[PDB]
């Protein structure tokens, strides 16, 4: 499998520095012109910077908003792409992608693509630049009841409250329950904290038998919570 | 002693476009031309004015190795006394040519899904080339009497054009890597010899 | 910089209708040496990385349906979905790779759809939250269209104001509906001095505004 | 001696395509270029596109940029233009044009033109005309004629007395009736005194169907 | 793209006079890529002028092109009889975006001639097919504009007339046109008075020719 795995993001204070990195597998990395693209939350794509392969000079190019602070580099011996960010600003708050986009139109690789594709992106690492402090979330159950029931199905969920910064991840029953899960987009309360709800519909027949546990992980605060969600009579 | 660095020429990653072809001087080494014939499978290895079996017994002042990429049905233009876009406008051998041309199919290296448009050749020109001339101009070709002023349009055409190198192409239209060996014998000492 | 600008910003048609997107570059992106336009189209859905759709202006990437067709030349380009489907609701960016890489502002494509009234549910606070001094009451609306939905919290029939916030989902890729959760947050003290907590929903597919409520003496 | 020769007239049904040819003889074709132009009956010149014979590089008007192709065969000195998804508004006359070139250089204007290719796009079917008389009914100078009604496709020819009656003969352009068939009238003015002495028969030819008709016209 | 506008739409000039044809561009364009063409009916266009001011091979001296920027002019000094046709300008700068003008017709000027109007009854042979064709004829008149109204009994008819006009003659330089009313056979036999009403500049008062049948 050809895969791009970014890592190394989170909370950083303004004027500070941070090194993103992206580990690639499944293709001949040393022949690809890799770029970084970022996306501010709710906003569009914005190219940050490309580095060419060693065969084509290794020359770097940066966009004007980041030129003078960012530094891209390779370790072809470990198939890793780096991005050094210094003197960070709040307008740098975004999720950062490492990508092979823009390369196949120039590089040396031929038609023998491992999967017929050439344009690849990682999942993305978010970087929050803020003078604010980290805060772990509070996890509260949303109990299924006659008030959350219609036609044999029953909604239940979890409340992930008062945390900074993004993101939290929520899985149910350690990833066993996946069918019917809705995770609502987090909202930014005025207190500067985030809050979101994760709900899932289930057959009400099982409510007396099945165990529903939502696993909330918040990476920036190193907080892990597993919450039993039990029925309540209403 | 030093072996002639034919690996650098034949085993290069990037190859020049034919219009901007690439010469590499070879000097102060010993070449094993016999091994070059059997170094791989070359779809073409026509020698001119020399037998490669007996080329290991001669010495030359210097050896020039020209390399580029052309279509399959154009390899026949890399020979003395030829005609066509590649011979007349890109790479021209003299009638008194004394060397071997070599080619092999490079669909695995120089074709791309959706089209490889990085390999170019010269389409328009005012006159045919002299032997071993190389024109890397880029000025808009004036076909009429109106001056072009560096602007494309009617009777103002860009001199170059690209192969649409696709993997599913027929082998005639597939990319081929040509390497031409020129041998020079001058009044100077000879620095390139066989074993 | 070469600057990409798309029109329109948003787009809404019925199922199977024609959707078109436009892209304008500051300079031409036609390379004379090969007569190729050096730009592409990408699609992106929420929470996902973008997916390449078109390149060289018109060359489809493998797996892309035939509804997608790139066109244009030089500095004016058009992406056209011939019959919009429910799983094309995304934002479509145009990118140039003529000089470095530059993305456009994106265009949000949304599905016009038949009316659907929401399923209203409601959850009371947890004893764990009340242990800490706060009471959060959640209201849930399920599978409605259009997106416009009014959710008012009443507390013993007193309209609330300033103590509730909402969140809407992505438009569903199969039945093109929306869901929404509205969280009312009170103090543990203020919460126990009242009895009936109500979620009142005004929506187009509802004859009269629907109410889901619960009594604290019955929870 | 120096010329462009195009294809024959086409009749076409909506949705199909059409490919007109343009074979050049008499000059250096490989250095020239061909442009394509159309013109409906009694209307302005519409530019379609153009190709550069040496490169095959094409450029189409924005009006046709999707459903037109222009191609050239150097070995036959021929340019082709293909129009997709023919509609009724495509019924026109199509022209190719090129500048004279030599072994030296080319002219700076499209001075060579083809004969012109009629392209009728309709859903009708070939049919022979039903000609009818116009009754001649003063002291001198009388008016008579015949009416060629309901035929397809264009054209039809009209003679009078096998080419003997030429002065005063007005054969009008055809019109396109709602039924999708054409209809044109023809008239002559003759001296009223020789209405009974002279015999007037109008000749009709519709070569797309081998229908040929002569019709007497009497008071 | 770029738009060219020719002025005027029609020139009415006698042989030997001086024709001035204007072509105005919506943006400034280069003189190197503006041409003029001539066109007689049935023929392909014919290049008179290229590069705004140069004559194509074999064009008489009396053809002259001038202009720059957005205003281009074609002048015919003394009008020959073989010069009355339709004239088009064409811009063809850049590799893309070329356009033509709407065209200017140049026609021979003559003294006013009034039309001699003839009405025609449908044929008995045609009524067997189910449709009826009434025909009005206007013969050898100038200038070209006219109006032919169809009155059945005294009901003005609209939406069932088709018109067709000839090119102006080379002998008397006049026009001629025909209008064919079309009716079903049933609707035709109901009325009795079929009248064709013609107005023209050369006519003092409108002229009505009619017949009584049906
Ligand atoms: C190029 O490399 C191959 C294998 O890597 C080798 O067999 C061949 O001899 C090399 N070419 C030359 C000219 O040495």
């Amino acid at each position: 499998e050809v895969q791009l795995v970014e890592s190394g993001g989170g909370l950083v204070k303004p004027g500070g520095s941070l090194r993103l990195s992206c580990a690639a597998s499944g293709f001949t990395f040393r022949d690809v012109w890799m770029s970084w693209v970022r996306q501010a939350p709710g906003k569009g794509l914005e190219w940050v910077g490309r580095i060419k392969s060693k065969i084509d000079g290794g020359t770097t190019d940066y966009a004007a908003p980041v030129k003078g602070r960012f530094t891209i580099s390779r370790d072809d011996s470990k198939n890793t792409l780096y991005l050094q960010m210094n003197s960070l600003k709040t307008e740098d708050t975004a999720v950062y992608y490492c990508t092979t986009a823009g390369s196949y139109y120039y590089d040396t690789v031929g038609p023998g693509l491992p999967e017929g594709k050439f344009d690849y992106w990682g999942q993305g690492t978010l970087v929050t630049v803020s003078s604010a402090s980290t805060k772990g979330p509070s996890v509260f159950p949303l109990a299924p009841s006659s008030k959350s029931t219609s036609g044999g199905t029953a909604a239940l969920g979890c409340l992930v409250k008062d945390y900074f910064p993004e993101p939290v991840t929520v899985s149910w029953n350690s990833g066993a329950l996946t069918s019917g899960v809705h995770t609502f987009p987090a909202v930014l309360q005025s207190s500067g904290l985030y809050s979101l709800s994760s709900v899932v519909t289930v057959p009400s027949s099982s409510l007396g038998t099945q165990t529903y546990i939502c696993n909330v992980n918040h990476k920036p605060s190193n907080t892990k919570v597993d919450k039993k969600v039990e029925p309540k009579s209403c | 002693t030093n072996l002639c660095p034919f690996g650098e020429v034949f085993n290069a990653t990037r190859f020049a476009s034919v219009y901007a072809w690439n010469r590499k001087r070879i000097s102060n080494c010993v070449a094993d031309y016999s091994v070059l014939y059997n170094s791989a499978s070359f779809s073409t290895f026509k020698c001119y004015g020399v037998s490669p079996t007996k080329l290991n017994d001669l010495c030359f002042t210097n050896v020039y190795a020209d390399s580029f990429v052309i279509r399959g049905d154009e390899v026949r233009q890399i020979a003395p006394g030829q005609t066509g876009k590649i011979a007349d406008y890109n790479y021209k051998l003299p009638d008194d040519f004394t060397g071997c041309v070599i080619a092999w199919n490079s669909n695995n290296l120089d074709s791309k899904v959706g089209g490889n448009y990085n390999y170019l050749y010269r389409l328009f020109r005012k006159s045919n080339l002299k032997p071993f001339e190389r024109d890397i101009s880029t000025e808009i070709y004036q076909a009429g009497s109106t001056p072009c002023n560096g602007v494309e349009g009617f009777n103002c055409y860009f001199p170059l054009q690209s192969y649409g190198f696709q993997p599913t192409n027929g082998v005639g239209y597939q990319p081929y890597r040509v390497v031409v060996l020129s041998f020079e014998l001058l009044h100077a000492p000879a620095t390139v010899c066989g074993p | 910089d070469i600057v990409m600008t798309q029109s329109p910003d948003s787009l809404a048609v019925s199922l199977g209708e024609r959707a078109t997107i436009n892209c304008k570059s500051s300079q031409s992106v036609l390379y004379s040496s090969n007569n190729k336009n050096y730009l592409a189209w990408y699609q992106q859905k929420p929470g996902q990385p973008p997916k390449l759709l078109m390149y060289w202006a018109s060359t489809r990437e493998s797996g892309v349906p035939d509804r997608f067709s790139g066109s244009g030349s030089g500095a004016e380009f058009t992406l056209t979905i011939s019959s919009l489907q429910a799983e094309d609701v995304a934002i479509y960016y145009c990118q140039q790779y003529y000089s470095t890489l530059t993305f456009g502002g994106g265009t949000k494509v949304e599905i016009k759809r038949t009316v659907a009234a929401p399923s209203v549910f409601i959850f009371p606070p947890s004893d764990e939250q009340l242990k800490s001094g706060t009471a959060s009451v959640v209201c849930l609306l399920n599978n409605f269209y259009p997106r416009e939905a009014k959710v008012q919290w009443k507390v013993d029939n007193a309209l609330q104001s300033g103590n509730s916030q909402e969140s809407v989902t992505e438009q569903d890729s199969k039945d093109s509906t929306y869901s929404l959760s509205s969280t009312l947050t009170l103090s543990k003290a203020d919460y126990e001095k009242h009895k009936v907590y109500a979620c009142e929903v005004t929506h187009q597919g509802l004859r009269s505004p629907v109410t889901k409520s619960f009594n604290r003496g019955e929870c | 001696e120096v010329q462009l020769v195009q294809s024959g007239p086409e009749v076409k049904k909506p949705g199909t395509s059409v490919k007109v040819s343009c074979k050049a003889s008499g000059f250096t074709f490989m250095s020239s270029a061909v442009q394509w132009v159309r013109q409906a009956r009694g209307q302005r010149l519409e530019w379609i596109g153009w190709i550069v014979i040496g490169s095959g590089n094409t450029n189409y008007a924005q009006k046709f940029q999707e459903r037109v192709t222009i191609t050239r065969d150097m070995s036959t000195s021929t340019a082709y233009m293909e129009l997709s998804s023919l509609r009724s508004e495509d019924t026109a006359v199509y022209y190719c044009a090129a500048p004279y070139c030599s072994s030296i250089s080319c002219n700076d204007g499209f001075d060579i033109w083809g004969q012109g290719t009629m392209v009728t796009v309709s859903s009708a079917s070939t049919k022979g005309p039903s000609v009818f008389p116009l009754a001649p009914s003063s002291g001198g100078t009388a008016a008579l004629g015949c009416l060629v009604k309901d035929y397809f496709p264009e054209p039809v020819t009209v003679s009078w007395n096998s080419g003997a009656l030429t002065s005063g003969v007005h054969t009008f352009p055809a019109v396109l009736q709602s039924s999708g068939l054409y209809s044109l009238s023809s008239v002559v003015t003759v001296p009223s005194s020789s209405l009974g002495t002279q015999t007037y028969i109008c000749n009709v030819n519709h070569k797309p169907s081998n229908t040929k008709v002569d019709k007497k016209v009497e008071p």
